[PDB]
């Protein structure tokens, strides 16, 4: 099988920018690269076939180039309705195989994330469990790092990290770190700490409770 | 115009077996090999085969050999995906896309793809627990609130807050599995002076195991 690389799963872009995605094969494949565009839950669309050429209704800011093994799909001034998933595709022979897909994000100003964290609630310990949950919102860009201490000792094992979707309206990332122990591992500790590091601030920040107290 | 309409989301039990539909309007399939590619979460589009819906004729890649089976039908412009003994991994999206016959492998026309589930689960109603912020005095603005959803299944779970009056300022979470079932959270952000003197309620139903849980948070643990 030949290997189509995307090495790029995010790009943060602006309306106005000309923007390039990259594809790399691991074989020569020639021009038989076609690249597509997705938007959530809708049909993937074809722009690009042949490596350069424009599908029939594609709007000319959309252009492809490459050939052998490194491919790219380029869109020059960039419009909203761009913001999108884009994958290439080989049809050198078969099986015909796909990059993982790069997906255009907007540009916005930096934002820290709003840190709160909740320790379990007396219900859920009546049920011999325990899931303290952290929140880390409405921040950006969208690289942050969570790191839970119990008492002060990094704590590896039992977090669940979600994250949210870009927000259509103020374009920054939210996401919640749940932390679920037994009630009896939980009762056998004192501090829980909640640390999220962003380059919005050299001190992370830091969400913190003690059980004795609460 | 010409358009590809693949059948809703299947939420399947392990073992089983389902058949996926793919209905093309405003062209007709019999000139075209119409391909079923799989998209796991968090990776990348794997191709499964194509069917020619002319002689009927199919085509598998290895790893789906007796998992995947395509039918066609030309008079109905109707293209089948059957997926048997299904298992955890089958779990992905599902898309039938065509292109000519006669063509190396550009892919002009897609359906808009079909979720299946597979879980051996049953369905659970979820347990609704209050996260309110201990007393620590430390003096400060804006307070925020949420609601842990959990032990769930299938999916999925709806939450509101004060039953939609409390919409600016939410954020509800995708859910995870826990070993074979969801837990989601939502969190919702209110001025400091407005809670508690105002009450918040996190509104959750399960329409699944026909459930709805309000849970009034209130101060302390």
């Amino acid at each position: 099988d030949i290997v189509m690389t995307q090495s790029q799963k995010f790009m943060s872009t602006s309306v106005g920018d000309r923007v390039s995605i990259t594809c790399k094969a691991s074989q020569n494949v020639g021009t038989a690269v076609a690249w597509y565009q997705q938007k959530p839950g809708q049909s993937p669309k074809l722009m690009i076939y042949s490596a350069s050429n424009r599908y029939t209704g594609v709007p000319d800011r959309f252009t492809g180039s490459g050939s052998g093994t490194d491919f790219t799909l380029t869109i020059s001034n960039m419009q909203s309705e761009d913001l999108a998933d884009y994958f290439c595709q080989q049809y050198s022979s078969y099986p015909l195989t796909f990059g993982a897909g790069t997906k255009l994000e907007l540009k916005r100003a930096d934002a820290a994330p709003t840190v709160s964290i909740f320790p379990p609630s007396s219900e859920q310990l009546t049920s011999g469990g325990a899931s303290v949950v952290c929140f880390l919102n409405n921040f950006y860009p969208k690289d942050i790092n969570v790191k839970w201490k119990i008492d002060g000792s990094e704590r590896q094992n039992g977090v669940l990290n979600s994250a949210t979707d870009q927000d259509s309206k103020d374009s920054t990332y939210s996401m919640s770190s749940t932390l679920t122990l037994t009630k009896d591992e939980y009762e056998r500790h004192n501090s829980y700490t909640c640390e999220a590091t962003h380059k919005t601030s050299t001190s992370p920040i830091v969400k913190s409770f003690n059980r004795n107290e609460c | 115009e010409v358009q590809l309409q693949q059948s809703g989301a299947e939420v399947v039990r392990s073992g089983a077996s389902v058949k996926l539909s793919c209905t093309a309007s405003g062209f007709n399939i019999k000139d075209y090999y119409i391909h079923w590619v799989k998209q796991r979460p968090e990776k990348g589009l794997e191709w499964i085969g194509w069917i020619d819906p002319e002689i009927g004729d199919t085509e598998y890649v290895p790893k789906f050999q007796g998992k995947a089976t395509m039918t066609a039908d030309t008079s109905s412009n109707t293209a089948y995906l059957q997926l048997s003994s299904l298992t955890s991994e089958d779990t992905a999206v599902y898309y039938c896309n065509a292109g000519h016959d006669y063509d190396r492998g550009r892919f002009p026309y897609w359906g808009q793809g079909t979720l299946v589930t597979v879980s051996a689960a049953k369905t659970t109603p979820p347990s609704v627990y209050p996260l309110a912020p201990g007393s620590a005095a430390q003096t400060n603005s804006m307070v925020t609130l949420g609601c842990l959803v959990k032990g769930y299944f299938p999916e999925p779970v709806t939450v509101t807050w004060n039953s939609g009056s409390l919409s600016s300022g939410v954020h509800t979470f995708p859910a995870v599995l826990q070993s074979d079932l969801y837990t989601l959270s939502s969190s919702v952000t209110v001025p400091s002076s407005t809670w508690p003197s105002e009450t918040v309620t996190c509104n959750v139903a399960h329409p699944a195991s026909s459930t709805k849980v309000d849970k009034k948070i209130v101060p302390r643990d």
